[PDB]
C-alpha cells in the first residue's frame, strides 16, 4: 500500500494521486 | 516534493498539497 510505496520506497506523484478523491 | 521518501505526516502533507479539493483517503495499514 501507500507506505510500502512511498515511505519504504521513493514516491511518486503518479502513486500519491492514486489516492486522492 | 513528490520525488523521495516520505513517511508519516511527509506523506500526509504531500497527499494534502497533491489532491487538493478533491482530497484523499491515506491508509497505512
Amino acid at each position: 500500500g501507500i507506505v510500502e510505496q512511498c515511505c519504504t520506497s521513493i514516491c511518486s506523484l503518479y502513486q500519491l494521486e492514486n489516492y486522492c478523491g | 516534493f513528490v520525488n523521495q521518501h516520505l513517511c508519516g505526516s511527509h506523506l500526509v502533507e504531500a497527499l494534502y498539497l497533491v489532491c487538493g479539493e478533491r482530497g484523499f483517503f491515506y491508509t497505512p495499514k
